[PDB]
């Protein structure tokens, strides 16, 4: 049983790594996705000088 | 000799309605290029929305 409640910690402990993680990815794919309309707002305001 | 200066005054004030249509037409023409300019701004300000 002690044996078995040690797998159930690692287990739990690779459970909330690979969450953070597939946060962690998401952040950079959303702001990847962010860049581009900053980047369209910028051409814009040089036809506007 | 006063009807010379007569014509000459007609003729003068003529000419300072050609300063005067001149200066009107290029504000004018600069309105345009004005509104053009802020038609770029809310483009811009649609694309920040």
């Amino acid at each position: 049983v002690s044996q078995l409640t040690q797998f159930g910690s690692t287990l739990q402990n690779i459970i909330e790594r690979q969450d953070a993680e597939a946060l962690n990815a998401l952040l950079q794919n959303q702001a990847a996705e962010l860049i581009l309309t900053n980047l369209s707002i910028q051409d814009k305001t040089i036809e506007e000088l | 000799a006063d009807k010379i200066s007569q014509s000459e005054t007609y003729r003068r004030r003529r000419q300072e309605w050609e300063i005067q249509r001149n200066n009107a037409e290029a504000e004018l023409k600069q309105i345009d290029a004005q509104l053009k300019s802020l038609a770029v701004r809310r483009e811009a300000a649609v694309l920040q929305k």
